[PDB]
């Protein structure tokens, strides 16, 4: 959890910004701003470019900005994204080409809504969980077979504790779902009775109202939860306990604060030991949980793409693009792609891979 | 208090096997680690100096014990490092330097002199359970 | 013959001929546990596991090897497993309260302060099912309950969850100092009008009390009567503890006089009614055990209640370069400080002090919220400095953190008004408004009490 | 020019807060902890080298030895501390 190898590398990925990414066992996957999925093959060779092992699907005019992906042993492989005009949009993989299947499992009644965020709950029935515009958080079971006969079921809503626009979300495998708004309010409720548990609310101050939750993420254990917020013009993260809901501590380092710009994504690896953080000021930073300090920083250049051609040094307006900010970043577990991996999605259009020592 | 100037039912239960067969010297060191002693080599190099200290890596192992290994030389760590790695299975392979840290809950870390200096002065929990230390380029 | 080093070579030899002797592995597990190597303790605990699933005895030996490296989630499930299997031995169910116990006091040491009363209140009623239906009785589980009953004294937040009944029936299931101190079961709950906290510090005292059994066990007796008595009386300030803590630890220095916690106790004990009996205590426990910083910092506070600085002031330059990593130095140097008239080298001092604490300390936090609100209450400010705002922000935090410890605390609460009005923080300064507007009026016939009072109402009219 | 120059607020701005706001020993000591001198001894009975009982004595071994205060291998163990360095 100290050294980390780049291992492969993709550049101008895609037409526009790559908002999220999202992995399987299988592959990876992620949307951007041109309205395309694309599916990245993790079982790859040595010195394979990896737009070789690369499919596309044409999704919405609008483009993309969320996305998650379920898989569960009959195989079955799901997609679920979100598109920049609200709708929530669902795709079954099967493999040795790559197949989208459109699927309709949302009601007539359910497609007046304007969605935001989602994530997939795996058995451990599947669970799917969303937000909205309104501030209300919707749960379903997915249900595969009545022979392939898929259903979504809805189970209840949790409305707003506040209304405020909820932008994250996240669900446990002990049974709890965290919402996060946009002034710095999170809300913790139960999964078997849809009633809240908790609600703090992590402001440093409320003199000006740029505060806003950016992720949440639930530790492995299910005991922890790491909450990313805006200070400002500056990135924070602070860690709760969930069992009780009280305040643990605080990431910080010098530039109080965690990240330089702005904290954009976080993720935990297999352990729950280590913490990993993205920002808007082009770095990646990895903090050890227990002692809640920090261990080490990735920088992100434009000049680390292997292929010379696909570097974008400058976008279409002129601006320097020598160090980007990343969008997103998630852990892979070991034997996805010996021990474990990592990847982000950075403003140069850029997909990036690395590897763990050890 | 003491130092001493120096098989098939002498060690019926071997800690490790290899393909051809020990010379006498390496014998001898086998021999008398297994008796519960501590042992000088001095050999050429490429004269198989090292089979020694696998047979303690595996035999601290048995007994569910460590193995330190030592080199005053920070360019040979990582080699080390690698050699261990791809000899030994089922038996992990640590690697302690200044800011770096691999597996540390090994049952052989490799590390430079100083570092374990610096252990000692500190009292390391390290050294607890720590059986064998070796030292290489005397 | 405990004699454990001199096995470990004959239990690795009988295990070289039958690799599949389980009573070798745990032989040779315990010696390693005894000489000081856990994990390979662990380690050898799991290979004899792993051939014998139904093995108790090398599971409840695992567990209690994995207590000793922090590791209590695991092995309180193995210790539960082994409990619920062979419920009929006091063994495993002693193992279980110590493992409680230690986890507890774990979680309260590393910040974690509301799981710590839980798993305390789960560790009595354990120690009430041993002690009332499993019939046993010896001196550990007397240690354990006393140890784990100052939580409830320490976080006085969660004083009001203290199970009195189980308590009650422990000890009726179940005289010298008792004319001292009148702490009887028989007359214990009878007063009325006293708080939780009042009923914690009598339960603790008769915990130490009962736990009866060349005369080191005596004396370790006399010596936890004195120690529960000491907390008793610094906690509820009564002159009739500090007597029973000073007849407890001259007992016990008669007993054995080898020991300096002893003497630190009994220094501490009469340190307000003579000094220079307290001095010779410090100086003689510092002679018997000399690494020991905590008899250098009790001797300085002890300079400073007598209005000494220089001798202090020297106590600490020595203390400092002893325990550096201490937070309690820097506490005293500020304060000696604060006290000369220096402004800049305080502030410094007590941010150090603070940021060395890491939450462990009440006085700490409380010191540097002071300070950072007397910095900057007239100093000319703009809510557009981000320092002032970082600073307010964890002044508000360590008050926060301090109010989970001792809460009804008039003059925290007053910082805690004036912190929370200028981040414009205004339900919390509602909350600890109402809570401070409780307590005066409660308090309350005299002439400032009704000028504090109106300035209370104004800050809370401006809250509204 | 209305809602930036001649809006008032009901959130006092730091200016009229300087204007209006007005700002035991023995308690900072540490009492020692409870010592204990007890401890299971486990015994064993038969060849086999089962164990068939216990008993509480006195162990032969400072009481609170900490890595603080004490150069034995049988002192505890702070786990809070790095246990590499």
């Amino acid at each position: 959890s100290k050294v980390f190898i780049a291992t492969a590398n993709a550049g101008k990925a895609h037409d526009a910004d790559i908002f999220s990414v999202s992995a399987c066992n299988s592959f990876t996957v992620s949307c951007s701003g041109d309205g395309y999925l694309k599916v990245w093959d993790n079982k790859l060779l040595d010195n394979e470019n990896p737009k070789d092992k690369s499919y596309s699907h044409f999704v919405h005019k609008s483009g993309l900005h969320h996305v998650d992906v379920l898989q569960a042993i009959f195989e079955l492989c799901l997609v679920a994204t979100t598109s920049f005009s609200g709708d929530l949009l669902f795709y079954r993989i099967t493999r040795k080409k790559v197949i989208f299947e459109k699927l309709d499992l949302l009601d007539s009644d359910m497609k007046k809504h304007s969605f935001w965020a989602l994530k997939w709950g795996a058995s451990n029935s599947h669970r799917l969980v969303a937000t909205d515009v309104k501030g209300t958080t919707y749960i379903w079971k997915f249900h595969p077979f009545a022979n392939w006969s898929p259903t979504l079921e809805l189970q209840g809503t949790v409305e707003s504790p506040m209304s405020q626009f909820a932008t994250s979300v996240d669900i446990s495998e002990r049974g709890l779902i965290a919402t996060g708004f946009n002034n710095g309010t999170v809300q913790i409720s139960e999964l078997s009775t849809l009633r809240p548990l908790y609600n703090f609310e992590s402001q440093h101050s409320m003199i000006n109202n740029s505060n806003s939750i950016r992720s949440v993420k639930f530790s492995p254990q299910g005991s922890l939860l790491a909450i990313a917020h805006d200070s400002n013009s500056f990135g924070c993260i602070t860690l709760y306990e969930t069992e009780f809901g009280e305040r643990i501590g605080s990431l910080s380092v010098p530039t109080e604060f965690a990240h330089s710009s702005w904290v954009m994504s976080l993720s935990f690896n297999d352990s729950g030991e280590t913490l990993c953080s993205a920002g808007w000021d082009g770095k990646l930073r990895f903090w050890d949980v227990k002692t809640k300090e920090r261990i080490t920083t990735l920088n992100m250049h434009c000049d680390d793409i292997e292929i010379e051609e696909d570097i974008l040094a400058v976008d279409e307006h002129g601006d320097s693009l020598a160090e980007p900010g990343v969008f997103d970043v998630k852990f892979l577990k070991k034997g996805w792609r010996l021990n474990e991996s990592l990847c982000c999605v950075c403003l140069d259009r850029s997909i990036r891979w690395f590897r763990e020592a050890g | 208090e003491w130092a001493h100037v120096v098989f098939d039912e002498l060690i019926p239960n071997p800690a490790r096997s290899w393909p051809f067969e020990l010379d006498t010297f390496q014998k001898e060191a086998v021999y008398h680690l297994e008796q519960g002693d501590s042992v000088f080599v001095a050999a050429h190099t490429s004269a198989g100096k090292t089979v020694v200290a696998e047979y303690a890596i595996a035999m601290a192992h048995r007994n569910m014990t460590k193995t330190i290994y030592t080199s005053p030389i920070k360019a040979l760590s990582n080699q080390k490092f690698r050699d261990f790695k791809e000899t030994f299975d089922d038996v992990n392979i640590g690697l302690i330097t200044g800011d770096v840290q691999i597996n540390p809950d090994a049952n052989c870390l490799i590390m430079t002199t100083e570092i374990l200096r610096s252990m000692l002065y500190r009292g390391a929990d390290l050294i607890r359970d720590v059986e064998f230390v070796i030292f290489d380029e005397v | 013959k405990q004699e454990e080093s001199d096995s470990i070579e004959w239990f690795q030899s009988a295990l070289r001929v039958d690799p599949n002797d389980v009573e070798s592995w745990v032989g040779l597990g315990q010696a390693y546990h005894a000489c000081g190597r856990i994990e390979a303790s662990i380690k050898v605990f799991d290979k004899a596991i792993q051939l014998r699933p139904s093995h108790t005895f090398a599971q409840y030996f695992k567990a209690i090897s994995l207590c000793d490296v922090g590791e209590y989630l695991e092995s309180l499930d193995i210790l539960e497993k082994v409990c619920q299997e062979a419920a009929t031995e006091e063994s495993f169910q002693i193992g279980l309260v110590e493992v409680l116990m230690r986890c507890s006091l774990d979680l309260y040491s590393q910040g974690f302060l509301l799981k710590s009363v839980s798993i305390a209140k789960d560790t009595i009623e354990r120690i009430k099912i041993i002690i009332s239906e499993l019939k046993c009785e010896n001196q550990q589980v007397w240690i354990y309950l006393s140890q784990v009953l100052r939580l409830f004294i320490w976080i006085e937040s969660k004083v009001d969850t203290l199970p009195v009944e189980s308590l009650v029936s422990i000890f009726e299931n179940s005289e010298e100092i008792d004319s001292v101190d009148n702490i009887k079961i028989d007359t214990l709950l009878d007063s009325t009008t006293d708080d939780n906290v009042s009923i914690a510090c009598k339960f603790l005292i008769l915990a130490s009390k009962y736990s009866v059994s060349a005369g080191t066990v005596r004396a370790s007796y006399w010596y936890n009567i004195g120690i529960s008595e000491l907390t008793a009386f610094i906690t509820l300030k009564e002159p009739q503890y500090r007597d029973a803590a000073i007849f407890a630890f001259k007992k016990s220095i008669q007993l054995q006089s080898n020991t300096s916690e002893t003497w630190i106790g009994l220094g501490i004990a009469t340190m307000d009614i003579n000094f220079r009996v307290s001095q010779h205590c410090f100086i003689k426990a510092t002679a018997l055990e000399p690494k020991a910083t905590n008899t250098w910092f009790n001797l300085a506070m002890l300079g400073l209640k007598k209005k000494d600085t220089e001798f202090a002031q020297q106590v600490l330059n020595k203390l400092q370069s002893l325990a550096p990593q201490d937070s309690s130095p820097w506490l005293g140097m500020a304060l000696i400080l604060e006290e000369q008239g220096d402004i800049i080298g305080s502030s410094k001092l007590f941010a150090h002090s603070f940021i060395l604490s890491n939450g462990r300390s009440k006085a700490a936090q409380f010191m540097y919220a002071k300070n950072v609100l007397e910095n900057h209450i007239n100093n000319g400010d703009d809510e557009r400095d981000i320092e002032t705002v970082e600073k307010l922000t964890t002044a508000s935090i360590a008050l926060e953190q301090f109010f989970k410890k001792s809460p009804d605390s008039q003059f925290a609460l007053q910082c805690a008004l004036l912190t929370l009005e200028r981040l414009h923080h205004y339900e919390n300064a509602n909350e600890l408004a109402n809570r401070l507007i409780g307590i005066l009026e409660k308090k309350f016939q005299d002439e400032r009490e009704l000028f504090n009072f109106a300035i209370i109402k104004g800050q809370f009219a401006r809250i509204h | 020019i209305k809602d930036r120059f001649l809006r008032p607020s009901n959130a006092l701005p730091w200016s009229l807060l300087d204007m209006v706001q007005d700002v035991d020993y023995k308690e900072l000591l540490k009492v020692p902890d409870p010592i204990n001198r007890t401890s299971y001894q486990f015994k064993r009975t038969g060849l086999e080298g089962k164990i068939s009982g216990y008993k509480e004595e006195v162990d032969l071994k400072v009481a609170n030895a900490n890595a603080s205060n004490s150069l034995s291998i049988t002192r505890s163990i702070n786990h809070n501390q790095n246990s590499v360095r």
